[PDB]
């Protein structure tokens, strides 16, 4: 079934230049619900996190340029969209976030030797706004660690 | 003292006068002789009246406490059969002719009579009391199987009309009431 | 210490206490379950959850609400033998009011029917006190919702929000954290908190597959057992 | 010890251990399973025959109580004979008073009371039984109930009685419920006697099997047992 | 039962009855009370405690009236109160169908203390744990007595029960004497009420019955806010 | 120890003493063999005389013209158990005017010996018994019990030392379908002659014979008649 979730992925980062951005927001509700649901064998936690770091390699790649305040807002309509469609937990504790903000901050230090200030503490105030009052819980904390060092 | 019940495709049609006698006084223009014992099942009273009153609580007591216990809402023959308990072990000691009718879920609408000896039988149609034995010949002319709501509701009004006319026991007003799987639809007539 | 047969019988101690009601009490805790009970402005809320072990087993046979009157439930904890030889005693003694008295049986005058036989067998020596509890919840006229509490010694009163079974010193002390800060309560307020006191004290967090709610309200005093489908409607609605 | 001579007595963490004595008198007793299909219930008794030491046919522990009503008793075989006269005795009030036959649920809570009186007193003991009810209607399905020695009953698909009662649910929750016949259930219930109890202790040992449901239009009797026997023909191709 | 019917409760050797003075303890413990006769009405108070917030005050009454005219308090255990208090509800019925007129306070408790005496003897059960305070103002004179687990009756002025009973008779001792008024009667009970009480003495940890010669009357809790106001 | 003195009473091993005890008090009485064919139900009981001048005692006893007893136990739970077995025959010979099936006769006396077997301060009735009766289905042979199971077995041996005499009935259980009367009962006597020590046997003075039949009241044969049935025996080998 997360051949169905490769094949889209392979879909995307081919045609993130040809194909509009919206069509990702259209795929968007379909890679919730494959992380929504969780099962044995198919889809598992570590394909799902590999699918979310396709994704979000695709909205930093198409967020490279001066226009970076699209990947920070369908991200956060992203969670703000998995929080009420959900119960209390997202879908897990780790993969879908830990990774992603390791990936966003691996990606921050990256630009930051290239891109000017703005957009980047664009992109540490939108996230010091989301891990003051969403994911504050241990495992882990290093990836905030790094992120208060690289902001500071 | 006239009642009177009539069946049909849904549920069932009761009826009855009004008129309580002391024998040539009356003590009650206006009487429920029809009694609620449960939401689907009416009775409508006959012959005494310290009697009936005394057994129809009984009843109302007993299948009260049974169908909480069982959790579901009762059957009509099952009420039935706690009239004829009591009439048949106390034969000697009571003059009651009851008419049970009501709506059921399983078997739709019922009609039963359990006349003073204290034996029961269902019926399509069923009549009591003392004016009753002046209406068995229209009764047995008019009735015709299958009819609907509105027909059993013109078929008692004519039926105890004629009775309260030319009976002297039997008189007042006239109160109807239909019992169906919906609800419970009481009026009071006259003419 | 023990003088006579006093941790045999129901007699006193020296002390001036006696042991096998106090034995009593703690044989609900054998059942190991956990039912509380909330009253707000204008309902009253019972949540229990189940246990079920065995997959060949049903899903109907099992939940402890009751229903005595159209008017009044209760839930029972303690050892399940014991509290359906109590619930038929009030059912028995509820239609008992209505024939001898005319009316509806008050929530509260029940409850004495009840401790009034429970003391009885704490009294007379040669049996046994019945170990479990009770719960009841109702609607008066011109008095609102009430919230009572049998107990196997024989003493009841009212609450406005008190559990019982397993857990309490924890269930009832968030309770007093909860009442005593002076809230709203409306419906959804009072049901929300009858399930996260029940969360944070068991600390499960479930699936609406266990616990089951017997709210009454003013407006439809009949008894109610709520559905599956809207207990899982009101759990994801307190989920933020 | 010291309190565990009375069914009156509590113990001091508050059990009763004359309850529980009893408990375990039944699960030294050879084994029953009951389990229902969607238009059926079917039972089975393993019965053993020491050398010869009767007839075949002698003491069955398939009693019959009511027309649609069926037993499959497991402990102290004297007092299981009591309770069915009980039970015989209970359904025929019933058809008394009202006039239609025994529901399933009243006849488990009637005669479960009757089991926990047992429990109160110092005159009386518990009984040592434990038994399966079964039957089935048109207007209600097929039903299946278990009754305890404390007095604890309610509703399965599948339960066993006796020395194999853990080992022999284990397969039975391996089946299916909903998508089976009887008939296919009637072979199915002959392996798992076939398969528990191996013959180290007891070389001989019989199957009773009875059978209430939509074929036998309701009736309960006994399988046809020398007619067809499909089951033991079936069951002993599990050599390996 | 059987058709055992022996008594649980013989002499010891030294000649003492065991059990009673045992459910003496039991009483010794129990929540406090006062209780007061001041030639014009006496005043019963108890003392009310409810171990959390959680607690309703509307639905439990200590203070328990009998005719029109006669009230009850008590300071022992809970559950075996409300036995005789049904028990003495009735009794004073068969008085009052027979004879047409009210039950004199001195005839209730010649009565409640012969079933309870009564009680002990008969086997297979035990003592009640419940001593009480009837009071009534029957015939002009007022009256107040006192029962007991053994079933013994007397004639207080003025007594205490419950916890710290001791405590509050000397107090008592001191603090009453030949006669006062209705008003300063309540004024002093609940003065030796807040002698082992704790600190918050609301209209709801206290709780107040009086006896006119106009009748029996329990105290609402508005008036009990208004009379506690420089307490003691 | 303490919990083996009431009935009432369980064991933490899941066993009542009192009941465990009754059956030992069968064991004390003497031996009797119960067996049947297609048509007949012959039993054969062993008297036992107190001494050398004294009567020898009684085993088996009438009951109806269809069924008849023997006896395990103490003697007046044996007639205490007789009276009330003479009376539930004749309430059906007089309400139905038919003769009770046996089968249904001994429900009655599970259910009868169950009670003081279940309430406190009653005593279980220490008897065992071997009932032999005939009816529209044909003979029975039913044994019972202090714990109150009764058994449709087909041959049965009770009292002292009757194991040797169901060792006996294993291995000719097969026979005794196709045998009339003569090699039906001197079947039976070669059971209980097991059960002796060898220096004495059947005297007759001291075995009773009890058939029920087809055509055939139910007769008891002690003394005089035994005679004609004790010959064509052997003694027995060394």
């Amino acid at each position: 079934m997360a051949d169905g979730g490769s094949e889209r992925a392979d879909g995307r980062i081919v045609k993130m230049e040809v194909d509009y951005s919206a069509t990702v927001d259209q795929r968007l509700p379909e890679c919730a619900k494959l992380a929504k649901e969780g099962r044995l064998q198919e889809v598992i936690e570590t394909l799902l996190s590999l699918e979310k770091q396709t994704r979000t390699a695709s909205d930093m790649v198409s967020t490279s340029r001066i226009l970076v305040a699209v990947v920070k807002m369908c991200y956060e309509a992203k969670e703000w969209d998995l929080l009420n469609e959900n119960i209390m937990l997202l879908s897990k504790r780790r993969s879908q976030l830990k990774q992603a903000v390791a990936k966003m901050v691996q990606q921050c230090c990256t630009y930051v030797e290239e891109i000017t200030d703005l957009p980047i503490k664009l992109r540490l105030i939108d996230t010091l706004r989301m891990v003051t009052e969403g994911k504050i819980y241990v495992e882990i904390e290093r990836a905030r660690l790094t992120k208060t060092l690289a902001t500071i | 003292t006239t009642i009177m019940a009539v069946q049909f495709d849904g549920g069932v049609v009761l009826g009855a006068d009004s008129r309580t006698t002391t024998g040539s006084y009356i003590a009650n223009r206006v009487t429920d002789k029809l009694t609620p014992i449960h939401d689907r099942i009416f009775c409508c009273r006959s012959g005494s009246a310290a009697d009936t009153q005394a057994v129809a609580d009984a009843v109302t007591y007993q299948l009260g406490f049974h169908s909480i216990e069982l959790n579901e809402p009762p059957l009509v023959h099952t009420a039935a059969s706690l009239f004829k308990e009591m009439c048949y072990r106390y034969r000697e000691d009571l003059m009651a002719g009851i008419i049970i009718a009501g709506w059921d879920p399983q078997e739709g609408g019922q009609v039963y009579s359990v006349p003073m000896g204290g034996m029961m039988v269902r019926q399509s149609f069923a009549i009591g009391g003392s004016g009753s034995s002046y209406i068995y010949g229209y009764v047995d002319a008019t009735y015709r199987e299958g009819m609907t709501k509105e027909e059993c509701l013109q078929f008692t009004a004519n039926a105890l009309a004629l009775a309260m006319e030319r009976d002297g026991s039997s008189g007042g007003v006239i109160r109807l009431a239909a019992i169906a799987e919906s609800g419970v639809e009481r009026q009071v007539l006259l003419g | 210490s023990s003088a006579g047969f006093d941790r045999h019988i129901t007699i006193f101690s020296p002390e001036g206490r006696l042991y096998q009601v106090e034995y009593a009490f703690k044989a609900i805790n054998q059942g190991g379950l956990t039912s509380v009970a909330v009253r707000g402005k204008d309902c009253a809320v019972i949540v229990t959850q189940k246990k079920v072990p065995d997959k060949l087993l049903d899903s109907s046979t099992v939940t402890h609400l009751f229903k005595i009157t159209e008017n009044i439930g209760c839930v029972m904890t303690g050892m399940t033998a014991d509290s359906r030889s109590q619930v038929q005693r009030a059912r028995y003694e509820a239609a008992n009011w209505k024939y001898k008295y005319g009316y509806e049986i008050p929530v509260d005058m029940l409850c004495k029917r009840i401790a009034d036989i429970s003391q009885v067998y704490t009294q007379n020596a040669e049996m046994r006190p019945l170990g479990c509890c009770m719960i009841l919840i109702g609607i008066d006229e011109e008095q609102g919702p009430q919230v009572y509490k049998c107990d196997p010694a024989g003493y009841y009163c009212g609450f406005k929000a008190t559990a019982a079974g397993v857990k309490q010193t924890e269930s009832t002390s968030f309770l007093e954290k909860k009442v005593k800060k002076k809230f709203d309560w409306t419906f959804e307020q009072t049901v929300e908190t009858a399930i996260t006191c029940l969360s944070t004290v068991l600390s499960i967090d479930f699936k609406p597959s266990e616990i089951e709610v017997g709210v009454v309200t003013v407006e439809n005093p009949k008894f109610r057992i709520l559905t599956e489908a809207e207990i899982d409607a009101h759990l994801v609605a307190l989920a933020e | 010890t010291g309190y565990d001579l009375s069914a009156s007595t509590f113990s001091p963490d508050g059990r009763v251990f004359q309850v529980e004595y009893a408990m375990k008198a039944v699960e030294n007793s050879s084994t029953a399973i009951g389990i229902r299909c969607k238009d059926g219930v079917v039972f089975g008794v393993e019965k053993l025959v020491l050398s010869k030491l009767y007839e075949e046919g002698s003491n069955k522990r398939l009693f019959n109580v009511d027309r649609h009503v069926g037993m499959a008793v497991a402990g102290l075989l004297a007092d299981a004979r009591s309770l069915a006269d009980i039970a015989r005795e209970e359904a025929s009030n019933f058809r008394s008073n009202f006039g239609y036959n025994i529901p399933l649920k009243h006849l488990a809570d009637r005669v479960a009371m009757y089991v926990h009186a047992y429990t109160l007193y110092s005159a009386v003991r518990p009984f040592g039984c434990s038994f399966m009810l079964g039957s089935y209607s048109v207007n209600d399905g097929a039903q299946l109930y278990m009754i305890d020695p404390s007095g604890v009953s309610y509703g399965y698909w599948g339960c066993a009685i006796g020395k194999a009662r853990q080992a022999a649910k284990t397969e039975i929750e391996k089946l299916q419920m909903k998508e089976m016949t009887c008939r296919d259930i009637v072979k199915e219930v002959a392996k798992i006697i076939y398969i528990v109890h191996d013959e180290v202790k007891d070389k001989a040992f019989e199957l009773e099997l009875s059978w209430v449901g939509e074929l036998t239009n309701g009736r309960h009797e006994i399988v046809p047992k020398d007619i067809r026997e499909e089951a033991e023909k079936y069951a002993k191709e599990s050599l390996k | 039962e059987r058709g055992y019917s022996f008594s649980l409760t013989t002499f010891s050797p030294s000649g003492k009855l065991v059990q009673i003075e045992y459910a003496l303890a039991a009483v010794a413990g129990g929540a406090p009370s006062v209780g007061i006769k001041a030639a014009n009405g006496v005043v019963l108070a108890t003392e009310k405690k409810q171990k959390s917030i959680l607690y309703d005050e509307r639905s439990v009454h200590k203070v328990e009236p009998i005719t029109k005219h006669i009230g009850l308090v008590y300071s022992g255990m809970g559950p075996d109160y409300r036995v005789l208090v049904h028990r003495a509800r009735k009794l004073a019925q068969q008085y009052y169908l027979v004879y047409q007129e009210p039950i004199p306070t001195a005839q209730l408790v010649q009565r409640v203390a012969s079933v309870m005496q009564e009680y002990t003897q008969s086997g297979g059960v035990r003592p009640f744990g419940v001593s009480l305070l009837i009071c009534g103002w029957n015939e002009g004179r007022p009256y107040l007595f006192q029962s007991d687990p053994s079933g013994a009756y007397f004639a207080w002025k003025a007594t205490a029960m419950g916890k710290n009973y001791v405590n509050g008779k000397t107090f008592l001792e001191k603090r009453y004497n030949e006669d006062l008024e209705l008003e300063d009667a309540i004024h002093t009970a609940i003065l030796t009420l807040k002698e082992s009480f704790e600190g918050q003495m609301t209209e709801d940890n206290i709780e107040v019955g009086i006896c006119n010669e106009a009748g029996f009357r329990r105290l609402t809790p508005t008036e009990v806010k208004d009379y506690l106001a420089a307490i003691a | 120890n303490q919990y083996d003195n009431d009935v009432t009473v369980w064991s933490p091993q899941g066993r009542i003493h009192q009941i465990e005890y009754a059956m030992e008090a069968v064991k004390q009485g003497s031996a009797t063999v119960g067996l049947k064919s297609k048509t007949h139900a012959v039993l054969v009981a062993l008297k036992r005389a107190q001494s050398e001048l004294a009567a020898h005692q009684k085993k088996i006893l009438h009951v109806d013209n269809h069924i008849g007893i023997s006896i395990a136990g103490l003697t007046a739970d044996a007639r205490l158990l007789c009276n009330f077995m003479r009376q539930e025959c004749l309430d059906s010979r007089f309400v139905f005017d038919r003769p009770l099936p046996v089968s249904r006769l001994v429900s009655l006396i599970g259910s009868k010996t169950q009670i003081p077997t279940q309430r406190y301060g009653r005593r279980p009735y220490g008897v065992g018994l071997l009932i032999a009766g005939y009816d529209d289905m044909g003979p029975h042979i039913f044994q019972t019990c202090p714990s109150a199971n009764y058994f449709d077995c087909r041959a049965m041996s009770i009292g002292a030392r009757s194991q040797s005499a169901r060792t006996y009935l294993e291995r000719h259980m097969s026979e005794f379908m196709e045998c009339n009367l003569n090699e039906l009962v001197k079947h039976g006597l070669r059971a209980l002659r097991e059960t002796l020590p060898a220096e004495q046997d059947l005297t007759t003075k001291n075995v009773s014979i009890g058939i029920v039949g087809k055509d055939l009241e139910f007769t008891i044969y002690d003394d005089d008649d035994v005679s004609p049935f004790l010959e064509g025996l052997e003694e027995r080998p060394q």
